[PDB]
């Protein structure tokens, strides 16, 4: 038989990974006849033959391959060589060429010039020498059924869908560049031609993790998608009957919203919280009964806050659009009773992003009223293998640079009533901004954000290019703040990323009790503050919080055995000699003995910093010197670790005057 | 502050779910180019039902009177009715089902202890403050989009599988279908109601023992094949006689859409015009299903949509003939013959002491680059959509300045236009012809004209127009050779000599509806002329017209360089040579003409039916003026009152057509330059090219877009005329449910609701229906037409054609006519009024001694004037009536919710003292309600003022919360009564949703009872009935026969071989 | 069994095509009943089998002593 | 980007393939249409705009 | 001293004005009060008839 | 220098027939809430024929 | 002010917009007469006072 998979598949590692179950089949039963198919040349072939075609005809043709019908190539070169390689060993010369020709390339001499060979290479025709001959251009659609038809197709151009190229002569000739079937087979790009098909569905065509294999699920579902075999994980079930960071599971979950608050169940409307990673799930234990999310107190019970907080947002069953839920114990709408109805998609997707590709410091922008306190209270109490990963002690808080302001920045905010004659006072100018809705007139807040920002601009970039220069200074971190031209403006060296909360945040601005300033004035500025900011991708945290938390669960099952004394790794800056066996930790790294062995005689010795040390103690309870180092070369990429081992990411290094010395690696 | 919080977060709520608020056109040339094709075979493995039973309360188990020994759920039967004191029946579309894709449109009903207001808040109460209110004004809309809802779910093919003989005796031997999922324990139980044991005297066994045990299970099979599928098979089983209906329409719908592998191999063989050959099979064949043939009107609706889409833009159609271009260069065998231009004009003969050389003027001037060809593609292109557009040529390829005959450049630029001007589709190049040459000599002469503004000396691209043809050039007897005698001959050179149109005849009638409008069915119409080569190796000859034309021009040329008398200036030598020049140039050889004449047509029909955008053309004229399009136009609805497209059609039209502007030195140089293979073989060459063309399936994918925009349109159209008053005679079924005065916006924004539901429905990701959203949805209608130039105006108004899925939106009404107590709703009204008894009677069903109405003597009404005068010094406060009177508070009222609703709070406080105590009673009148239940144990107290008070308190002028009513529990031994305190008492029967009383039991002593509803199951408990019967418009029946079927749906491509 | 009926020829003759085939064969026999274990004796399918849901039927139906 | 993407629908330029990706732009909806090379170069250049430059 | 610049946009283009992204770019609405239309609108008939011609 | 005129006959149309429903609201509609707001005015109404 | 806020009616340049879609380039030279009006009329909510 054959069925699709909606992944790239290999003959090799797939088996390794275990793809069915990983796509959720209750495959457990070892039937071992599914022998899978290498598909990872067709993404080069197509992404090759993308330059020359449209994208439809290429999907068109590629629908219609037989991938259980077995077949492979065999390229050519051009005519003007295909002589000058039968002249030398005529032996290889098949039966098909001619009798004039044979007798004229059968003997030693040279033939450069002679009538004779010139009017036979200028009569000959390399389509009726082999028979094939797909063409140059060749309207790739009927090479599919070319292919299907026989077990080797010859071609003279390199573009091919198809199984394999090989060669017809050695290289030096040339221009620029049998299998075991079992029963059933898995194999993405399916095919329409086979009588007996099937297709795994069940995952979001939204949710694919490649994009070309995203592509071809479009157009094959775009057309003769009434012809094509839907089928469910338990269909797939019955029909049967070195491992991996930054590749976890991931589903969906189903879930509604409800009340008892009369005595009786209500249901009221129904939702859907996208790509939440199951080894949260499992690791929690959510089940399909009612639960309750917040606590009597008003404040949430924190593990339904991690729940949406490491996934992104919700989209509502009726409307398919963008839904924000309340934080507030408010009457417009809350959320006391939620029961979760299922699970929809069991898809694999990649933990790391594209743009993280060397270890430098990293800042997010939030909108006003994110969840600052009750995220970093989380990240306080982050206990996995004796190590924190994300302490207190080097997080930024939003307004640290903002409070260090002698004036105090925020009473340079106070200021802003006297720009204004009519307004002449703050509490006037909080009730003038606004509506008496809550949202604000558009002029008055666009003259207040007139007068705004050149108090935003001309003391905020140079004071907060000091404040950041300053913690570049003092170790890698993760700075958090607003408006995010604000790390632009002032050179904020680093990877910044623009997230945001799946909730709202302006009623939580309303909340917050003993706040500076006015309950209206947090309000003002906050909208002041996303006014402030550019157009970009709001980007949804959970994108770099599945970072933060998931691989070390699966380091967790790893090495919830061995000891720390072959698991534990550490990298840093190094000093020779003592005055008024030194080192400064880099990094912390905790990995299995098969890759820390490897990871040993790697050239960590090649990078240079310029180190500066001090004399005064740390609080804490070993001799440490707050320690200070700028890079004078490049920065380390995040290749060079492992996909197969994780790492802390922001860090404070620690254990007089400047050394300028090189690292080196720390053995255990 | 805090109110400020609530107003804000509403007003955070007041975001809109739809709103088409970017620019379109990008995504009108993607959605032009291609589209999506719509998901119809969708199949169940479940058995077919919409309706379930639900326990309400448990029964009894542990009393005295009866001992456990008695009831089967001691001994654990699977039985297939609750076991309970009560049990109501509730709608779940699809609860036993192994769907193949599911529509995404399930439709929820809880049971009616606990609330389903969001069902009636859904679409229009975005307004509603709390979580409980639905405005009655939207009930009647939210019932037909629930009604929507509930149709456009269930849209599956009965699908069969595992049939086996039991080893139980409980039947006679019968034939038991299985269904897969985890298990099937539970499935045969509640599947074949009549097949349990029957020991106890309870009312299921009274009931079950009464049926016929032959009607059970597989009852009759089709079966073409030794060991092979049945085809088709017939089962009793449970089911709901509302769906099977439903999905026998749809079943019927694809019948009618199914064709035969044999014509399929007909129609595509003459499309191919026997240049590409198929195969289909000759043996029996198993079944299939091939969707694919639809009739003409929905072909032509889905044109008129579409190209009532593409107006106005050019960049939408644009691309179109880039793709045909493109295609046309992968199919057509000429190429350049780069060298022609310098091989020819390298024997022209002249002296170096010349100053200006006319072979490397124009050699130069004219430059082949190999890119023109594509706008050659697209300018013969062009001559599928002279309707839509209208390739011109532009201002920059004209000599700018009026040129003059005396400068050989521009004579050249005459000559390329000359040559390039035929081929466009525009109607005035005669006049373009003309009048460029009128503007090359301005001085020799002058001409009769039409007025002191279109003079001669005017820009030959201004006139483009029929009316600015000139009489001078209508007539030819106003040119005297005196004046002029070479204007005079080029005028005749034209009316003599342009060209004529043909036609070709492509298409499939059998399969396809001809998509055309304005022509006849499988036709096409050229601008020139065309005679079918016999001959399959060809060669050139000089006897056709483009060659003829080309000559005549030279000649002209050579008459104008001949006329000595207005041009001797030059030396004699550029004279022999210019004459040289022209005669050579006349006779180059380019196989370019006869490929027009003879070979591109007929290519151009063979490709004509394999497009997304279906062929659509506007009729050509040589040089009539009285038959010149001036216009073409597309409507969208009708304009004040009248009914009628053909007089609604003159004043509502809308125009649609672009130009094009291509370029004339591109045309030119394809013209003169063009090479056939030096062996080329015509039937051997196009059986290689337009081979793989036929492999597609898109062709016939667009087909079923069509289909699903007609029925989108048609139920759109019956479903806006149940909201309001519109011109298209239906039979509305939803009268006593209270509406509201409809409006534009109210209109637009159901359209929008309905567009987006059949969105979600049928895997449709882009664009359905959506340019008749930009007019008014109420008055809509299709028609086009188009106008040539003396006032003689052609239209095509297309029939509609019925939809499947309006009929049964229709049946959906008329069933909910009757079973409104099956989605919650009661007909009629409520009475308020303090009852004090012991009795068992529900309030779902009052006894007549209680409710009152209009009729009812002494009964006062209350209209606009209510006002309410405080009775002072101990008088009793009282209201002024309708009739003017003054009432004290007592006794029975009448009133309209809508009062309540607009002085809801004014009048608690005045009324809600007297109705706790005092006699007095209230008729409030809403036609219809959802309701929940409260149930209590009788043998207690029990008051329900509370739930009242609280239902008059949240009763608000924008919105209601659901009904609540208070009902005892039936019993099965004899209790001790206990009084009970009812308010909220109906007026109107409304007992046709509970199951039955007390099931388990073998009698009910108290309370309200039912029996299992025979009425119902009328096949079982009817000997005389056959079992093909359906009392569908009354009641459900819950029980039927159902067909089930097992073809398959392979590719055509897997059908049809044509494997060389 | 085209891929296989012909990879027995492909054995004998010592060459990787054959001449002998059942494919590329111009007669479309695209009906082509072959019989397989899809389909039982009676008409049905075979995703579950016979004796299972013939146990699962007379399971559907079960009785038990009370306490 | 959106200016070619009339005239771009399949278009290759030297060097770049297409690609697909995802838009928010039909709000009510979700889908996902390919990207030609014009625009695939424009998607390029974007993040390269919109992030910042570095400056030894 | 200079690459440590940035303008001062004292009206930018409101939030509300953009679409949903298309891959990492917005796209502007046309129904928008702000001034940044008419440099859309040219840039935009600029890169169509850029791309028409096959030169 | 160009056919406009089925350019401008399309955009006069989809300019004519609309969903403009104020000339509706200034019919129907407008009048009464002038006759509310009328006699509320610091300055009474003061027009000429 | 008054009337601003006690009418029902409410103005919104989408439906101009809808109606109109105005970037439409035919006659590659000075603009099509939609896109004309379109930028002439400015459908924007600046005011309506």
């Amino acid at each position: 038989a054959y069925i699709a998979v909606p992944a790239v598949v290999d003959s090799r590692s797939s088996e390794a990974i275990g793809l069915l179950e990983s796509f959720g089949v209750d495959a457990g039963s070892d039937a071992n006849d599914v022998s899978y198919q290498d598909h990872d040349y067709v993404v080069d072939q197509l992404q090759y033959m993308l330059d020359g075609y449209e994208a439809g005809d290429v999907i068109d043709a590629l629908v219609y391959r037989n991938w259980l019908h077995h077949s492979v190539y065999c390229l050519l070169p051009p005519k003007s060589q295909l002589l000058e390689y039968w002249k030398s060993n005529p032996s290889v010369i098949p039966d098909n060429v001619d009798r004039r020709l044979r007798k004229r390339l059968m003997l030693k001499k040279d033939l450069r010039k002679d009538d004779e060979y010139n009017q036979l290479a200028r009569a000959f025709k390399i389509s009726d020498v082999y028979a094939p001959l797909i063409s140059s251009t060749t309207s790739p659609m009927t090479m599919i059924q070319n292919l299907n038809q026989g077990e080797i197709v010859y071609t003279t151009t390199d573009r091919v869908i198809g199984a394999r190229v090989l060669l017809y002569a050695p290289r030096k000739y040339y221009a620029s560049t049998r299998v075991p079937h079992s029963r059933f087979n898995v194999g993405t790009f399916p095919s329409i031609a086979t009588p007996k098909c099937s297709v795994m569905s069940g995952v979001d065509i939204e949710s694919i993790p490649n994009e070309f294999i995203k592509l071809f699920y479009q157009r094959v579902k775009s057309i003769h998608a009434n012809i094509l075999n839907d089928i469910s994980p338990q269909i797939v079930s019955d029909m049967i009957n070195h491992v991996d960071v930054y590749r976890v599971d991931v589903v969906n979950v189903l879930f509604e919203v409800v009340d008892v608050a009369d005595g009786l169940r209500s249901v009221s409307r129904k939702l859907i919280m996208h790509t939440v990673p199951v080894c949260i799930l499992e690791l929690l234990g959510i089940e399909i009964a009612d639960y309750c999310i917040r606590q009597e107190d008003g404040m949430f019970t924190d593990w339904f806050l991690l729940l949406t907080m490491l996934s992104d947002g919700l989209t509502d069953r009726r409307t398919h659009c963008q839904y924000l839920i309340n934080p507030s114990s408010m009457p417009p709408d809350v959320i006391l009773n939620i029961s979760i109805t299922g699970f929809i998609n069991r898809h694999t997707i990649d933990v790391m992003p594209d743009v993280y590709d060397f270890i430098k410091p990293i800042g997010a922008v939030l909108p006003k009223g994110s969840f600052k306190s009750t995220i970093m209270r989380v990240l306080d109490s982050i206990s996995v293998l004796g190590v924190k990963i994300m302490p207190r002690a080097h997080v930024v808080d939003s307004d640290e640079v903002g409070e260090q302001m002698e004036p105090t920045f925020e009473h340079a905010v106070m200021e802003i009533y006297k720009g204004i004659a009519g307004v002449d006072s703050l509490d006037d100018l909080t009730k003038w901004v606004l509506n008496s809705d809550l949202v604000p007139h558009d002029d008055r807040l666009g003259q207040l954000f007139q007068a705004f920002l050149p108090l935003a601009k001309d003391l905020l970039a140079p004071m907060a290019r000091q404040f950041y220069d300053n913690s570049m200074s003092e170790g890698r971190l993760l700075t958090f703040a607003h408006a995010d031209s604000e790390l632009l403006n002032a050179n904020y060296f680093g990877h910044l990323l623009r997230l945001k909360i799946p909730y709202i945040t302006e009623v939580n601005l309303m909340i917050r009790k003993n706040r500076e300033g006015g309950e209206l004035f947090q309000l003002v500025l906050s909208y002041l503050y996303k006014m402030y900011a550019t157009s970009a991708q709001p980007k949804w945290f959970g994108s770099l919080l599945r970072l933060l938390i998931c691989p070390w669960l699966h380091m967790e099952k790893l090495i919830g055995e061995a000891d720390p004394a072959s698991t534990s790794a550490e990298i840093g800056w190094h000093v020779p000699r003592e005055q008024l066996d030194g080192f400064i930790p880099y990094v912390s790294i905790r990995a299995p003995r098969l890759v820390i062995e490897e990871l040993m005689e790697k050239n960590w010795g090649q990078y240079h910093a310029q180190v500066i040390v001090t004399d005064q103690l740390v609080v804490g309870e070993p001799r440490r010197v707050s320690a200070k180092a700028v890079i004078k070369g490049n920065h380390l990429p995040v290749k060079l670790i492992s996909r197969f081992a994780c790492f802390t990411l922001t860090s404070k290094y620690e254990m007089g005057a400047a050394y300028n010395a090189r690292l080196a690696f720390r053995s255990d | 502050i805090q109110r400020h919080i609530t107003e804000f977060i509403s007003s955070w709520q007041n975001h809109p779910i739809v709103q088409v608020s970017a620019d379109v056109e990008n995504r009108k040339t993607a959605q032009l180019l291609h589209a999506d094709t719509p998901r119809l075979v969708t199949w169940d493995a479940g058995l077919c039902t919409s309706f379930k039973i639900v326990p309400i309360v448990p029964a009894q188990v542990p009393q005295d009177v009866l001992a456990y020994t008695f009831f089967t759920s001691s001994y654990a039967i699977q039985s297939p009715f609750p076991e309970a004191a009560v049990s109501r029946i509730v709608v779940h579309t699809r609860w036993a089902s192994n769907v193949d894709f599911d529509r995404d449109s399930s439709v929820i009903m809880a049971p009616p202890t606990e609330n389903n207001i969001h069902l009636f808040k859904q679409l229009l109460n975005t307004e509603t403050l709390s979580v409980r209110g639905a405005n009655p004004l939207m009930f009647r809309a939210n019932v037909l989009h629930m009604l929507l809802e509930f149709v456009l779910d269930n849209l599956y093919l009965n699908r069969h599988t595992g049939f086996s003989q039991d080893h139980t005796p409980f039947t006679e031997g019968a034939n038991l279908r299985s269904l897969p999922g985890p298990d099937a324990e539970k499935w045969y139980s509640i599947m074949y109601p009549t097949r349990m044991g029957t020991p106890n005297v309870s009312k299921i066994c009274n009931f079950v023992a009464s049926c016929v045990r032959n009607r059970v299970g597989r009852f009759d099979r089709a079966q073409m094949m030794n060991g092979a599928m049945s085809e088709w098979v017939d089962v009793f089983e449970t089911s709901d006689a509302l769906t099977v209906s439903i999905r026998g329409r749809w079943m019927a719908r694809l019948a009618r859409m199914n064709i035969n592998p044999t014509e399929i191999e007909w129609a595509l063989t003459e499309c191919a015009q026997g240049y590409v050959t198929v195969t289909s099979p000759y043996a029996p064949s198993v079944n299939r299903l091939m969707p694919y043939r639809i009739s003409n009107a929905e072909r032509q609706i889905s044109q008129i949509i579409r190209v009532m889409n593409i107006g106005n833009n050019a960049t939408v159609i644009q691309p179109v003939l880039q793709d045909i271009s493109v295609l046309l260069q992968r199919i057509s065998p000429l190429q350049i013959d780069p060298t022609i231009i310098s091989n020819t004009m390298s024997t022209v003969s002249e002296s170096t002491t010349q100053t200006l050389s006319p072979a490397s003027s124009i050699l130069g001037k004219l430059r082949p680059s190999n890119s023109d060809f594509s706008s050659f593609r697209v300018a013969l292109a062009g001559w599928l959509y002279n309707g839509v557009v209208t390739t011109v040529i532009d201002d920059s390829s004209y000599p700018k300045d009026g040129g003059s005959v005396t400068s050989l450049e521009n004579l050249w630029d005459f000559f390329i236009l000359a040559l390039a001007l035929p081929l466009t589709t525009d109607p005035c190049a005669p006049v373009k012809a003309f009048m460029t040459l009128a503007n090359m000599m301005v001085g020799f002469e002058t001409i009769p004209m039409d007025n002191q503004i279109y003079t001669q000396s005017r820009r030959a691209s201004a006139f483009s127009t029929p009316h600015t043809w000139p009489r001078c050039f209508m007539n030819i007897q106003l040119i005297s050779p005196i004046d002029a005698p070479i204007l005079r001959q080029w005028a005749e050179i034209i009316h003599r000599y342009w060209p004529n149109p043909s036609q070709i005849r492509y298409g499939t009638p059998n399969v396809f509806g001809s998509a055309n409008l304005f022509t006849p069915p499988e036709v096409l119409l050229l601008p020139i002329d065309h005679q079918p080569a016999n001959v399959t190796t060809p060669t050139l000859d000089f006897t056709n017209e483009l060659t003829n034309w080309r000559a005549r021009v030279c000649e002209l040329m050579k008459n104008l360089v001949d006329n000595q008398r207005y041009q001797p200036g030059w030396t004699q030598s550029l004279v022999s040579s210019m004459r040289g020049t022209l005669g050579k140039l006349k006779l180059i050889k380019s196989m370019t003409p006869m490929y027009l004449q003879q070979l591109a047509p007929v290519e151009l029909a063979v490709i004509a039916p394999m497009l997304p955008f279906p062929p659509f053309q506007v009729p050509y004229v040589r040089l009539d003026r009285d038959r010149v399009p001036t216009m073409v136009g597309v409507t969208r609805q009708s304009r004040d009152t009248i009914t009628q497209p053909a007089l609604s059609l003159s004043t509502t039209n809308t125009t649609v057509g672009v130009p094009l502007a291509l370029d004339a030195r591109a045309i030119t140089v394809a013209l003169l330059s063009g090479k056939y293979p030096p062996d080329l073989v015509t039937n051997v060459w196009y059986a290689d090219a337009i081979y793989p063309m036929y492999a597609d399936t898109e062709v016939f994918s667009n087909l079923q877009r069509d289909v699903i925009t007609c029925e989108a349109v048609q139920t759109l159209v019956t479903l806006v005329a149940q909201i309001s008053e519109t011109q298209y005679p239906v039979d509305r079924y939803l009268d006593w449910i209270p509406s509201l005065r409809a409006s534009a916006a109210t209109a637009a924004t159901f359209a929008e609701w309905v567009n987006t539901s059949m969105k979600t429905a049928f895997d449709l990701s882009d664009m359905l229906l959506e340019p008749l959203l930009s007019g008014d949805p109420r008055m809509t209608q299709l028609a086009i037409q188009y106008q040539q130039y003396n006032g003689r105006t052609f239209n095509v108004i297309p029939e509609m054609p019925g939809s499947v899925i309006a009929d049964c939106v229709q049946l959906t009404a008329e069933v909910f006519n009757h079973e409104y107590n099956l989605f919650g709703i009661a007909r009629g009204d409520i009475i308020i009024g303090r009852v004090q008894s012991t009795h068992l009677w529900s309030p779902l069903a009052p006894p007549p001694d209680l409710v009152f109405d209009r009729d009812t003597p002494g009964v006062h009404i209350f209209g606009r004037d209510c006002r309410i005068s405080f009775g002072m010094n101990g008088a009793a406060p009282m209201i002024r009536d309708e009739t003017g009177m003054m009432v004290p508070f007592e006794g029975n009222w009448i009133f309209p919710l809508a009062l309540w609703q607009m002085n809801t709070r004014y009048f608690n406080q005045q009324f809600d003292a007297w109705i706790k105590t005092g006699e007095l009673r209230i008729r409030i009148e809403m036609g219809a309600y959802p309701y929940m239940l409260h149930y209590y144990d009788p043998r207690q107290y029990a008051n329900a003022w509370n739930l009242t008070s609280a239902w008059l308190e949240e009763i608000t002028p924008t919105s209601i919360p659901s009904v609540p009513f208070m009902v005892p529990i039936s019993s099965d031994h004899d209790i001790s009564s206990a009084p009970a305190v009812q308010y909220i008492i109906s007026t109107e029967y409304n007992d046709r949703s509970l199951f039955c009383t007390n099931s388990s039991s073998p009698q009910t002593i108290a309370g309200p009872d039912k029996h299992i509803p025979v009425e119902r199951y009328n096949i079982l408990t009817n000997p005389d009935a056959p079992p093909t019967q359906i009392q569908l418009p009354e009641v459900v029946d819950l029980y039927n026969v159902v067909t089930r079927y097992a073809y398959e749906t392979p590719p055509i491509t897997a059908v049809v071989m044509g494997v060389p | 069994e085209a891929d296989d009926a012909t990879k027995k020829q492909a054995k004998d003759t010592e060459k990787a095509k054959a001449q002998v085939t059942y494919s590329d064969t111009g007669i479309n026999n695209a009906n082509e009943l072959s019989r397989s274990g899809n389909v039982d004796n009676e008409g049905g399918s075979n995703q579950k089998p016979m004796s299972t849901r013939i146990a699962e039927a007379t399971s559907a139906i079960v009785s038990k002593h009370p306490a | 980007h959106e200016g070619v993407a009339s005239s771009s629908i399949g278009k290759p330029f030297m060097g770049v393939p297409a690609s697909i990706v995802n838009d928010e732009s039909v709000v009510g909806v979700r889908a996902a249409r390919p990207i030609s090379g014009m625009q695939n170069m424009i998607q390029h250049l974007s993040k390269l705009y919109k992030r910042g430059f570095s400056y030894r | 001293q200079e690459y440590t610049q940035s303008p001062e946009i004292k009206v930018p283009i409101p939030q509300k004005d953009w679409t949903g992204p298309i891959g990492e770019i917005r796209i502007l609405k046309d129904t928008t009060s702000s001034i940044a239309r008419y440099l859309y609108r040219t840039w935009y008939l600029a890169a169509a008839r850029m791309a028409a011609q096959p030169r």
